């Protein structure tokens, strides 16, 4: 048996980990369940395009036509597929979409608004890739069990966000392994629950709770460095400094990407008494969480000889 | 500094740890304990070194407290 | 000749947060406390059922200098509260047994933290 609980603060990637845990070591979502996350990417592109759109009057961002005033009137009531796609398409709307930073928008939003033809068709079912790009928000526990190498899994993912911290401490017994969910995307981003908190500062924060709490002293602590996909192309264009002030390094993957990792292992205050395991992660990506979980379950198993 | 090191009510030979350990106070002793403290080990009884007999032939109130 | 003198039953040092929590708790300042409860909540710093090393805990210390407040808080913020009733009951106050036996039961949710 081993318990593993899947920590992190909100959207860093830990519900993902669990869709994989499916797929990876099991037949995986059928056509049929496919078809029952088909109104939650719906909903989620419905929900993405509004928000850019609500964005413009805080960002003072005018659309690049005026006709689409009239669009974002008929989004709101609501020829849907035709109206996302002429505001999706607009500059105005272009150029609060490269803003987002500066509002609260899905990860997805792009990967699905881009695939708008496909997904609009009236026959479109689900592929798996966008059953992984799907945002539900995780309230409450989500144990569900697992067997790999033929360890029995107990597996726990909970809720990232602060309001669910109070569910976290009734699972804390037994712990054998600990999955940290960083999005390395969030070094420019602020929290949903407190818009003047940046996400990074939030995760070290509890990252550094986690690391150290007597509890976990010993479980084996592994540390995911996700959403290493839209880091790589994010870094390119928004600097590191806006999380990091001091840091002089090259605003690029493998640079940045290893000033994120020294920073987050930095906080281990029990270096010559406890490892951290970290790898660098898409959640998204099957073939990388397949292979990353089968090293950390190499990792687990040599740690419980 | 002259002539203010003239009284102090404790005699030359009281180390810190000494008296922390005379007046037998648990977090005194505790914290000065932590910061890598010592005490001389007194020697036997029935003695007959070069420096027991120097000490008490010089001065035998002082070894003697 | 330089007898060594150390610490050779080592009680697990307590971390500054803990420190600066029992530190608060002993001070009798109502206010600290709440945010320390609150941020021990959300962000899991400081666990509240910590124990410094000469046999005293933030609820039972509270039991010691006899404040009322600061037991009610610390109570309604979930602290172990077995034991502690012997301690009140020494302390030979009528107040603080009062409120230990009257909030044995605050209708209890998920039985108690582990
Ligand atoms: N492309 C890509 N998308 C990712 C990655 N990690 C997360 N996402 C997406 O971004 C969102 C975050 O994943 P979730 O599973 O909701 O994250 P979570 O930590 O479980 O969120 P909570 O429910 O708040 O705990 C989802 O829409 C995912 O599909 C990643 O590495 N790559
Ligand atoms: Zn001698």
């Amino acid at each position: 048996e081993v318990k593993l609980l899947l920590l992190g603060a909100g959207e860093s990637g830990k519900s993902t980990i669990v869709k994989q845990m499916k797929i990876i070591h099991e037949d995986g979502y059928s056509e049929d369940e496919c078809k029952q996350y088909k109104v939650v990417v719906y909903s989620n592109t419905i929900q993405s395009i509004i928000a850019i759109i609500r964005a413009m009057g805080r960002l003072k961002i005018d659309f690049g036509e005026a006709a689409r005033a009239d669009d974002a009137r008929q989004l709101f009531v609501l020829e849907l597929a035709g109206v996302i796609k002429r505001l999706w398409r607009d500059g105005g709307v272009q150029a609060c979409f490269s803003r987002s930073r500066e509002y609260q928008l899905n990860d997805s939003a792009s990967y699905y608004l881009n695939d708008l033809d496909r997904i609009s068709q009236s026959n479109y079912i689900p592929t798996q890739q966008d059953v992984l790009r799907t945002r539900v928000k995780t309230t409450g526990i989500v144990e569900t069990h697992f067997t790999f190498k033929d360890l029995y899994f107990k597996m726990f993912d909970v809720g990232g966000l602060r309001s669910e911290r109070k569910k976290w401490i009734h699972c804390f017994e037994g712990v054998t392994a600990i999955i940290f969910c960083v999005a390395l995307s969030d070094y420019d981003l602020v929290l949903a629950e407190d818009e003047e908190m940046n996400r990074m500062h939030e995760s070290m924060k509890l990252f550094d709770s986690i690391c150290n709490n007597k509890w976990f002293t010993e479980t084996s602590i592994i540390l995911f460095l996700n959403k290493k996909d839209l880091f790589e192309e994010k870094i390119k264009r928004s600097p590191l400094t806006i999380c990091y002030p001091e840091y002089t390094g090259s605003n690029t993957y493998e640079e940045a990407a290893a000033y994120i990792q020294c920073q987050f292992e930095d906080l281990n205050r029990r270096k010559d008494t406890k490892e951290i395991y970290t790898h660098f992660t898409c959640a998204t990506d099957t073939k990388n969480v397949q292979f990353v979980f089968d090293a950390v379950t190499d990792v687990i198993i040599k740690n419980n000889l | 500094l002259m002539m203010d090191t003239q009284f102090s009510e404790f005699t030359p030979d009281i180390t810190p740890i000494m008296l922390a350990a005379h007046t037998n106070n648990y977090e005194i002793i505790k914290l000065l304990v932590q910061k890598r403290v010592t005490i001389p080990r007194p020697h036997q009884i029935r003695c007959n070194c070069v420096e027991c007999v120097s000490s008490s032939e010089v001065d035998s109130l002082r070894h003697s407290r | 000749d330089r007898i060594p003198l150390q610490i050779v039953r080592a009680e697990t040092e307590l971390s500054a947060e803990e420190k600066a929590f029992l530190n608060a708790v002993e001070k009798g300042d109502y206010a600290t406390v709440k945010q320390a409860l609150q941020e021990a909540e959300i962000y899991y710093n400081v666990n509240i059922n910590c124990m410094d090393p000469l046999g005293r805990s933030a609820l039972l210390i509270a039991i010691e200098n006899e404040n009322l407040e600061i037991m009610e808080l610390l109570l309604n913020h979930s602290v172990y509260v077995g034991d502690a009733l012997l301690y009140a009951i020494r302390k030979e106050v009528v107040g603080a047994v009062e409120l230990l036996l009257s909030y044995r039961r605050p209708s209890g949710e998920k039985q108690v933290p582990t």
